[PDB]
DNA sequence: ACACACTCTCCAATTCTCTAA
């Protein structure tokens, strides 16, 4: 229980002009 | 007047219905292994001549739906715990 | 009616191709402002206005030659923005009285004749210059209001529905959204789109944007419209080729079954059989009066009409139908497409977010932020371009953002009986964005970087170790029903249900044992939440379908099915007439060669019961009803 | 005397709501 819990909780420009 | 007939519990659990199927098929013979087919179609043929000595009114898929909503009703659990076991 | 339609003359008129307009034409336009301004909530006015034209006659021509004017352009603009605001916001809902239904009718036909006067190049293209001078500015109010009400006006123009109904058109012709969205692109106005959505000063107008290119891309799918490509011509053209030959030669077929089973012998011939030993309902032999051919497949109900349904007892269906465009608006779209996840994506995403995370008052829709995250994560991922293209989204806060919305539409579409249909509608599409959210951390397994593969652990474990997740799927198919949701819900939620089930036991197999939010947790005891026999009963349903089924659909479904009944043992639950019937269309069915997992499933399961059967009698009543799990468990000990 | 078209009624099936098993 502990062990595997424990170990798997602590895992977690361009302008107007260029355009158009 | 309007005495129009439908398919109800009492009529579900009468000998037509769940008594009836219960003897039709002791006289039934089955293939098996690799025929499970054939089996299957022989099955529902009984079936859907025995839904129609019940009520001669709807199509079977249409009569399979009502005694899927039927089932559910006490009276018929009442009748089930005879044919399942004995009387 | 004869009031509005002289006094609306005044605005001006023609001559040969140029527009003359009388001196006090900006009075006139004040006019017709006064009359909508105290117009009926049957919106009479502007069903007088759309008689008379005045939009496509007049306003068209002012704006295309007198556009000099600035003040009467903005009046005219402005006009014609609440002429064009769409139906279902003037009336507030599709009415239920008949009479204000059929002025809602009559109202969206003018706006269907609006869409399609406005298909002019040249509306969008003055529209496209006077935009590009007012973004100069780097401005007063009323230049914010113009650009406003120009945005405002096209999305309008985009909104109000096609009538597909109307136009009948095959696929690759073009349908009015199709030749207005080809106008667009004739006009160059998606580039100030582009440039709106990349400059980060602009985020006021990027929340529009998003609602204008959601409107655009609607007939296409991202996976189909990735697919394209220059050589699509020849590759229609056989194909249609073929799929023609292949529908005349199934017609063939049927044909020729029906043939052999009438008689040669005109209707009239005659005969009678007693079939004997075959009892009727009464005490007696059946009698048959049709021809001897027809015993060969006898069943008794052939004869038989339909059950007539109540009215509200119908289920839900369907109101769309799938679709494709032409080759030239599919081309024109797949650069656009490109284009927006090459510059704009990400900047728009955190923009909106910021708007949607701030602005709560103003209750901006959700539900577009949703959908462009799931549209354009998709075409990403059918390009397989690298998973920085779309980093923003990549992230936890997404995940719980959805479930706290999906499930409060569940919590909606359960208490809200009024609303139901449209929280359904909601959810629905939540449930899809969220599917593109799994089917793309399960891609970034399968690249060459364990970066990202860690970061995939990162986000796969906090889904598998929080309760909501897991609870979900359980959540939604207790609940699912045949007038609240049509199937297409069903399909999304088991396909998403297969997906989730895949990568909890990809990610189970890491570690002796998985501990989650606290307990000891174990795939199989999961998985027995599933055997409730309502799961079974939606499982079947969708089953029915199984030819129109897509081949993934039915590789998921059957898969999930031979493990839930062989590894779990709880193979009786599938005993049932319902089933045994669709079983026998199957198995009778000349095209069971394209369904081997299919039909040697059902051979397999009928070999149980048949097993089953001839040690128990009890089967043929059980067959019947549907089974409690101790029940289930009980039908083999006996 | 024997067939269509139309109008109209009353009986009881289907669903909402409250309650017990």
């Amino acid at each position: 229980k502990q062990l595997h819990s424990e170990t798997q909780r602590l895992i977690r420009n361009k302008t107007i002009h260029d355009f158009f | 007047k309007r005495n129009i007939p439908k398919l109800d519990a009492q009529r579900l659990i009468s000998e037509r219905g769940l008594p009836a199927l219960r003897h039709v098929f002791d006289k039934a013979k089955f293939k098996g292994k690799g025929h499970e087919a054939e089996d299957l179609k022989m099955l529902i043929r009984h079936m859907e001549h025995w839904a129609h000595r019940l009520f001669p009114k709807l199509q079977f898929e249409d009569f399979i739906d009502r005694v899927e909503y039927l089932g559910s009703k006490k009276e018929v659990q009442t009748c089930l715990k005879r044919i399942r076991l004995d009387l | 009616n004869c009031e509005l339609l002289a006094t609306c003359s005044a605005l001006g008129y023609l001559e040969g191709d140029t527009y003359h307009k009388e001196p006090d034409c900006l009075e006139s336009v004040k006019d017709l402002i006064r009359y909508l301004r105290h117009e009926d909530e049957t919106r009479d006015v502007r069903q007088q206005l759309g008689a008379a034209q005045i939009l496509q006659s007049d306003l068209l021509p002012i704006l295309t030659q007198h556009h000099q004017d600035k003040p009467l352009f903005d009046a005219v603009i402005r006009l014609m923005v609440n002429l064009t605001q769409p139906a279902l916001l003037c009336f507030g809902n599709l009415p239920k009285e008949p009479s204000f239904r059929h002025h809602f009718l009559q109202v969206l036909t003018y706006l269907q004749a609006y869409k399609e006067a406005f298909a002019s190049e040249k509306a969008f293209g003055v529209l496209s210059e006077t935009l590009y001078e007012l973004l100069q500015l780097g401005r007063q109010e009323e230049d914010n209001l113009l650009i406003e009400r120009i945005l405002l006006l096209v999305r309008n123009i985009l909104h109000v529905p096609a009538d597909l109904d109307q136009e009948k058109k095959i696929d690759d012709d073009a349908s009015a959204h199709d030749q207005l969205l080809w106008a667009i692109h004739l006009s160059g106005l998606d580039d100030l789109l582009l440039f709106l959505a990349s400059s980060s000063a602009e985020e006021q107008w990027s929340l529009h944007v998003l609602e204008i290119v959601s409107l655009m891309f609607r007939d296409q799918n991202p996976e189909q419209l990735a697919g394209v490509g220059q050589g699509r011509l020849a590759q229609e053209r056989s194909a249609d080729f073929a799929e023609l030959e292949v529908l005349r030669q199934r017609e063939m077929a049927e044909k020729k079954t029906r043939a052999l089973q009438r008689g040669n012998r005109h209707s009239r011939f005659g005969g009678s059989y007693i079939v004997q030993g075959l009892k009727s309902i009464g005490e007696r032999d059946l009698i048959f009066h049709k021809g001897l051919h027809n015993l060969r497949n006898y069943s008794s109900d052939l004869g038989k009409q339909p059950k007539k349904v109540p009215k509200r007892r119908q289920a839900a269906r369907e109101l769309s139908i799938q679709r494709r465009s032409a080759l030239n608006v599919r081309l024109f779209l797949r650069d656009f497409c490109s284009e927006f996840l090459e510059n704009c994506y990400n900047r728009l995403m955190g923009s909106v977010k910021d708007h949607l995370l701030r602005e709560k008052a103003q209750q901006h829709d959700e539900t577009y932020y949703m959908w462009a995250l799931a549209f354009f994560m998709a075409f990403n991922r059918a390009a397989s371009f690298r998973p920085g293209l779309v980093s923003e989204t990549l992230s936890v806060r997404t995940f719980h953002f959805i479930e706290q919305n999906l499930t409060n539409y569940y919590e909606m579409m359960l208490t809200d009986r009024k609303e139901a249909a449209s929280w359904a509608r909601r959810m629905h599409l939540a449930l899809k964005a969220y599917q593109e959210l799994l089917a793309t951390v399960n891609e970034m397994d399968i690249s060459p970087d364990e970066a990202v593969r860690e970061s995939s652990r990162i986000i796969k474990n906090n889904i598998f170790y929080v309760m909501e997740y897991r609870e979900l799927f359980l959540a939604l198919f207790r609940k699912f029903d045949e007038r609240c949701q049509p199937r297409s819900f069903l399909r999304d939620l088991v396909e998403t249900t297969h997906l989730f089930l895949k990568m909890l036991e990809r990610f189970c197999r890491s570690r002796g044992n998985l501990v989650v939010q606290e307990k000891e947790f174990n795939f199989l005891d999961y998985l027995k939440r599933f055997a409730c026999s309502t799961v079974v009963r939606a499982y079947v349903l969708l089953l029915r379908s199984y030819q129109q089924n897509s081949a993934h659909t039915n590789h998921c479904i059957v898969k999930m099915l031979h493990r839930l009944a062989h590894d779990l043992k709880m193979e009786a639950l599938l005993f049932q007439l319902s089933v045994f019937c669709l079983f026998n269309r199957l198995l009778s069915d000349p095209a069971a060669g394209a369904y081997k997992e299919l039909v040697t499933f059902a051979k397999y399961i009928l070999g149980k019961f048949f097993a089953l059967a001839a040690v128990n009698q009890k089967a043929f009543v059980e067959l019947l009803f549907w089974k409690n799990t101790a029940v289930v468990r009980e039908m083999t000990e006996g």
